[PDB]
């Protein structure tokens, strides 16, 4: 459940600095390198083990 | 110099220094007292913090406990003259003020105050040191029992007509429970007599071998008639938790006074967790001086 | 916390002497040997 | 989860802010195992605190292990501190090697480019690729350690929740094991002979290993008050909002 | 499915990557460096612990 | 759950909490934020007060100095066709930025530019590293001295017809003294000729035996007509003792070069504190990449 | 501070590294002692 919902956070806020990114002149490329790397660090691991 | 150290009126300054530098200097000895009384605030805060509030951190200084009296007499001397009245005024004027707060009007009603045994028993105990059942309650401690040292019938107690009583008590210590002498074969010679295992004995005698033929009837007044201290008021929860809590008491008759001669009389208590010192001359004893000039 | 609850009134002050001596011997020795270090 | 947001902190003033990168992809991986695999572990071991049967049975439905508090404590409180502590290792190498502060915001778009021999730092000498880019390891050599001591720190107020360390003690044999090796790694990593050219970590100067130290003393003390105030006052504010 | 699972199927993709990239370097660019070699030396160890 | 987790009107909640809470939690964060970054501010200050403001108090870093060049080439590589006009435009735009520093009207009256030998000479020490005597003084250094490339006479500075220049500069270090090679019999071969022991001597050549033959005349142009940098314009007092200071500059036409082909070329600066690393390729020396393709 | 100012550009990292590596080792030592000792 947990898990869950720090995903749902996530997903939000990589989105979110993809605007900021382009409102600021980042390549296109560029902002979703970051998307994917805010999403995978913001999600915990190893809980479960 | 006298003038131009004063006031003088080309750089401005007076006793020294200019305006300025007086609203400076002023201004960083205010902010530097300021953080100064900060942090002493809040090291002291933390230390009101990490005590209790129903119990000392240290108990070893005040134990065992000690013997105090009424009247308050200054160098342990009781002198006073069977004729004139102004001579134990200061002495009543005490004795009074102790028994003046076992009045049955403040030991009224079921709180919080409940009716204990009429002759001695054994301890009490009404739960841990927490505030879970609120409020402890206290056994009633009656003016009456004291017979002859009320102050109800004799309101001098005794020094009117040479006669003196001697109120004594026992030193309130929290979690203190008294344990009296067992009746196994050693035992003073006096305990024998009345060994009431629930009664802590006080005992009254002369200093020196001289003065016993001199002092002539000691008697004790007491709960129960016996002369010494019943455990069912022990122990004792502190005052956040026993607010309107009485301590037993022994009154002392030295009836049969010779006149006009220094009496040195020493009173002792007996019992386990009772240790007696050389320093300290009221640690479980202590000394009287009486002299009943006339 | 029960009648022989004697220990909540005895505290062990040999043992802190015993220490505390220990430690003013220490620092003591300590001194003399930093203080006369060369025989000056 | 306290060590997530001093990761994520540089990546974030790094875009934004456009200063150089404080924290890299081989030195995160460092701090990820080590000083969150053998010192979590130990905690499992810990003992129980003096309270475990003084206290009342817990209520499933409305008492979860995971609940809006602890976010409150690692993230918010003790997370934004370690954060605070690794920026200051990286501020300091940086202003003795000749970069200030106040020039550092904007020079990350000059930094980055691999064809500026002459980049011009604040005394106003002129650098290379490499000799910037070697204080700029130094700083992400710096930044793992100033993290390892801090969480010196949060390893040792995490033991307790409710009594001191000075009460519960330090009986635990594994936590210490994993101070002491902890340690170990980030002295080895920085000052090993090779390291430069297999991993990028370069030696630490001695001034510099002292940079965290103030933000893990302000970690413990704040923690040792924070749990006085509940032992004191129970359901009070503080035990209604940071008592995880 | 601990060799392959979930999270560490990217780090799987940054040893990839990289080792493309040293291999662009030496067969074009004389005298490469070696950045990306120990790089993908040292993601590999790490899924593989 | 939709309705009563965002407002529900009994308890008074939004999101969960009323609003006293919502006020309590919203202040702590303020407060503590606040302290938090009170502390940061004050740690960094005190590393703004530790360091000097006329020296940085680590040099092991930027030692020995580097070589940079102008034009501003992306991987080492100048290329560009002799037709199309819009192929040089990025090298000229990037030449002109670097010499449009040192032009005459910038270094004009006696302050704080003063002039010093037409011919290489040596060092000269004005002073400590202080404030005492104000701003220092540096040596002029004239655009003319560059003969073929001045962009004075042919703005494009060569580009236009298949002869390059390249502007070497050494990277500018306070308080570092250039020393050349003695005249030993140990010296390279180059060097022999005209020793001037005040010159810091420049040279390039060709990475590859083979593109030796491809390489035509390296006409290089320079203070006195050597190749190399003249050491009077050293020390460097750094920027806040030596604002308007400019460093010399080394011109080098690659003539007669072959066209249609790749042409590595390296130019090395030769002296005692000079040092080149095979791990920074600009270390001391640097390469360039040419092919004039028409 | 003259032209023979070379050891404002010097550091002795060598020494470094040695007294780095001496503590390191001294410091993982010590942690195998605490965690093994007894055999358990
Ligand atoms: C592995 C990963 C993946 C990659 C890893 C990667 O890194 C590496 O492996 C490398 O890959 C290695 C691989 C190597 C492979 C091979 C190599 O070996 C070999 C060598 O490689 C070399 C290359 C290499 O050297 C390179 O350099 C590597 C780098 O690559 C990236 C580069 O930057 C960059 O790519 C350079 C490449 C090039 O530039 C690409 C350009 C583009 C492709 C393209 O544009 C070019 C071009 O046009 O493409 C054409 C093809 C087209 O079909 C494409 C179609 C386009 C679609 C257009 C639609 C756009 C779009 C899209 C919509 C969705 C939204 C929308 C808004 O935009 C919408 C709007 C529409 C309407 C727009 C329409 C525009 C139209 C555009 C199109 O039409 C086309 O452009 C057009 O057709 C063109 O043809 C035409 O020319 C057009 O030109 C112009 C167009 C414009 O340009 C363009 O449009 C522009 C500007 C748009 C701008 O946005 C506009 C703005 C201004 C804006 O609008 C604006 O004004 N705003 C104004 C605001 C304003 O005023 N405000 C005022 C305010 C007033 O109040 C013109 O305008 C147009 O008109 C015109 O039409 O629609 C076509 O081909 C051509 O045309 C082509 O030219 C960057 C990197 O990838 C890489 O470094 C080669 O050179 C060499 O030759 C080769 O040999 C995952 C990543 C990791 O996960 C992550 O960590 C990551 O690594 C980090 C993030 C890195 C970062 O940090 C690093 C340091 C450390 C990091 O590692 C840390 O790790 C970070 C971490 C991350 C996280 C967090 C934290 O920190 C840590 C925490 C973790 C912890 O927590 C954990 C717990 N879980 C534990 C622990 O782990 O993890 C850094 O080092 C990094 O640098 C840094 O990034
Ligand atoms: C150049 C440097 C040379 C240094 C060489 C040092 C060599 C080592 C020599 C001594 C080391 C420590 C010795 C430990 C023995 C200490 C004796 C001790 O622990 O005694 C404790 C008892 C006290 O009784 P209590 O606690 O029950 O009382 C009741 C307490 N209440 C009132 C609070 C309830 O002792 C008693 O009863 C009986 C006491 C008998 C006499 C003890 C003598 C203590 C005085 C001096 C010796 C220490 C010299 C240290 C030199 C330091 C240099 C500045
Ligand atoms: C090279 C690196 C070196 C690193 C050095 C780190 C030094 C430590 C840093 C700060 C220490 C101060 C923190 C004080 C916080 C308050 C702690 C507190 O309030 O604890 C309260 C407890 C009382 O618990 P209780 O009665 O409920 O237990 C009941 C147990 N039952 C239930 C069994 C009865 O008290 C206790 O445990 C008694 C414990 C007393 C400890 C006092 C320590 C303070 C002395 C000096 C501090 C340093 C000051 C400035 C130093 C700058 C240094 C350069
Ligand atoms: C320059 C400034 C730097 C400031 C940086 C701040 C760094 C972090 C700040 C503070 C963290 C350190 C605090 C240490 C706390 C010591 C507390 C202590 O002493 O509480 C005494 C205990 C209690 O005893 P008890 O019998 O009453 O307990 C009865 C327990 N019941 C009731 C369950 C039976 O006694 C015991 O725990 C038994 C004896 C245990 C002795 C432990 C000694 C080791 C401590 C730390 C190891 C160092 C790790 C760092 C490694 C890096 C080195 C290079
Ligand atoms: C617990 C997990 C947490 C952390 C895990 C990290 C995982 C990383 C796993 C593997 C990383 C391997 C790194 C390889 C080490 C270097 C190898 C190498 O590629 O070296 C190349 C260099 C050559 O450089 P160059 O010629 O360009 O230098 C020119 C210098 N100029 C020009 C200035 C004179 O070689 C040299 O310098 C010669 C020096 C050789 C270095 C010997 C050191 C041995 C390395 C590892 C053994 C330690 C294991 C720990 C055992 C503990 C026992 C209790
Ligand atoms: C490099 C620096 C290293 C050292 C840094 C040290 C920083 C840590 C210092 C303090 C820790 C801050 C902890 C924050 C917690 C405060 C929260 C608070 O406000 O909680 C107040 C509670 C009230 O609870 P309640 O149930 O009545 O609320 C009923 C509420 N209703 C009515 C709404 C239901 O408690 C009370 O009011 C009474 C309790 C008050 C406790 C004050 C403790 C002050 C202790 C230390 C501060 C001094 C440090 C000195 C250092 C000088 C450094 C330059
Ligand atoms: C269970 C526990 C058992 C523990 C037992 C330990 C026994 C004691 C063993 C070693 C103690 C310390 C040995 C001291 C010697 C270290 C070698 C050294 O000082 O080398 C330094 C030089 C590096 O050159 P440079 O500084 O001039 O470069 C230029 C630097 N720049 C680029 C900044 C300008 O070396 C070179 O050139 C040549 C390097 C040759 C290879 C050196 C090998 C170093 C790698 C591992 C040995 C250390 C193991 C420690 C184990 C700790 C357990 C975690
Ligand atoms: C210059 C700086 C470091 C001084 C900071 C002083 C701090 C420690 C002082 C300033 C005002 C103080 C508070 C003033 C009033 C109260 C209310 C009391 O019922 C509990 C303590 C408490 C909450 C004090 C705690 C300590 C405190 C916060
Ligand atoms: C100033 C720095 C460098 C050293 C500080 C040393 C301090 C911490 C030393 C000096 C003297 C020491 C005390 C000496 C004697 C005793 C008595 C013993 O029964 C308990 C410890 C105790 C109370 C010591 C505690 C630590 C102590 C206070
Ligand atoms: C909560 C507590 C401990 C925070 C105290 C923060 C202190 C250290 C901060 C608060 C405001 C700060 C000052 C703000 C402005 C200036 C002016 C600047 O030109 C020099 C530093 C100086 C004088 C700062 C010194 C540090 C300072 C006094
Ligand atoms: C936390 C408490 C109990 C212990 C704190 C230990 C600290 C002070 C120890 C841990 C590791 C140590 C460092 C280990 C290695 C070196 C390299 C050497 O060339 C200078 C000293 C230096 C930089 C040490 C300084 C002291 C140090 C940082
Ligand atoms: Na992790
Ligand atoms: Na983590």
């Amino acid at each position: 459940h947990f898990i869950h919902i720090i995903t749902g956070v996530a997903v939000f806020l990589g989105v979110s600095f993809f605007i900021l990114s382009l409102i600021l002149g980042y390549s296109w490329l560029e902002a979703v390198i970051f998307l994917i790397g805010i999403i995978v660090a913001n999600v915990p691991e190893g809980l479960l083990a | 110099g006298w003038k131009k150290f004063l006031w003088d009126s080309e750089k401005k300054e007076f006793l020294g220094r200019t305006g300025s530098s007086w609203f400076k200097i002023f201004l960083f000895y205010l902010i530097f007292y300021g953080c100064l009384a900060g942090i002493f605030i809040g090291t002291i805060q933390v230390l009101l913090l990490t005590l209790s509030d129903f119990e000392p951190k240290y108990q070893d200084r005040v134990a065992p406990p000690g013997l105090s009296h009424a009247p308050y007499a200054i160098k342990t001397e009781i002198s006073f003259s069977i004729s004139n009245p102004k001579s134990y005024e200061s002495f009543v004027k005490s004795m009074h003020k102790l028994m003046d707060l076992y009045n049955e009007s403040s030991q009224a009603g079921n709180s919080p105050f409940e009716d204990c045994s009429d002759t001695p028993a054994d301890y009490i105990k009404r739960g841990d040191l927490d505030d879970s059942q609120g409020q402890k309650k206290a056994c009633r401690f009656s003016r009456m029992w004291l017979k002859n040292c009320s102050g109800l019938d004799d309101t001098t107690y005794g020094y009117a007509e040479g006669k003196p009583c001697v109120v004594a008590k026992l030193n309130r210590i929290i979690g203190f429970y008294p344990k009296p002498l067992k009746n196994t074969t050693d035992l003073p010679e006096e305990l024998q007599a009345n060994y009431n295992q629930y009664v802590l004995p006080l005992r009254c005698a002369a200093k020196r071998e001289e003065d016993r033929e001199k002092i002539g009837s000691i008697e004790y007044f007491g709960l129960g008639g016996y002369a010494g201290f019943p455990l069912q008021y022990y122990p004792y929860y502190g005052k956040r938790l026993q607010k309107k809590y009485l301590q037993p008491l022994l009154a002392i008759q030295f009836t049969n006074l010779t006149q006009n001669m220094e009496l040195r009389i020493e009173c002792k208590v007996y019992g386990e967790n009772i240790d007696y010192s050389e320093k300290d001359r009221f640690r479980g004893r202590f000394e009287v001086k009486i002299e009943v000039k006339s | 916390e029960g009648p022989d609850n004697d220990e909540r009134f005895t505290y062990d002050y040999y043992r802190l002497r015993v220490v505390g001596l220990i430690v003013a011997a220490v620092l003591c020795v300590i001194g003399i040997i930093i203080l006369l270090a060369g025989k000056c | 989860l306290t060590s997530n947001i001093p990761e994520i902190t540089p990546f974030l003033v790094f875009i934004i802010g456009n200063v150089p990168l404080p924290l890299g992809t081989v030195t995160i991986l460092c701090i990820d195992l080590g000083t969150d695999m053998v010192p979590a572990i130990s905690l499992a071991y810990e003992q129980a605190e003096s309270d475990i049967m003084k206290r009342q049975p817990r209520n499933p439905k409305t008492d979860k292990l995971v609940n809006e508090r602890l976010i409150s404590m690692a993230y918010g409180q003790i997370g934004m501190i370690q954060a605070l502590g690794g920026f200051f290792s990286y501020f300091v190498i940086l202003a003795e090697n000749g970069f200030l502060p106040m020039d550092l915001i904007g020079k990350r778009v000059r930094w980055d480019d691999r064809w500026i021999s002459d980049v011009e730092d604040s005394f106003g000498q002129q650098w290379t690729y490499e000799q910037r880019k070697i204080v700029e390891f130094t700083c992400h050599t710096s930044f793992f350690i100033s993290i390892v001591v801090v969480q010196w720190a949060d390893l040792i107020i995490c033991k307790t929740r409710r009594n001191s360390i000075f009460q519960q003690g330090m009986k635990n044999k594994i936590l210490i094991f994993g101070l002491f090796e902890e340690t170990a790694l980030a002295a080895f990593l920085s000052y090993c002979p090779g390291t430069d050219v297999a991993l990028r970590m370069y030696p630490l100067k001695p001034s510099w290993w002292f940079c965290a130290f103030p933000y893990s003393l302000i970690i413990f003390l704040y923690d040792e008050m924070r749990r006085f105030i509940i032992r004191r006052s129970p359901g009070g504010w503080v035990e209604q909002e940071t008592y995880y | 499915r601990q060799l392959f699972g979930g999270f560490s199927i990217l780090l799987w993709i940054g040893a990839i990557l990289c080792f493309l990239a040293y291999g662009i370097q030496a067969a074009t660019e004389d005298e490469p460096a070696n950045d990306n070699l120990y790089l993908g030396v040292v993601l590999s160890t790490v899924v593989i612990v």
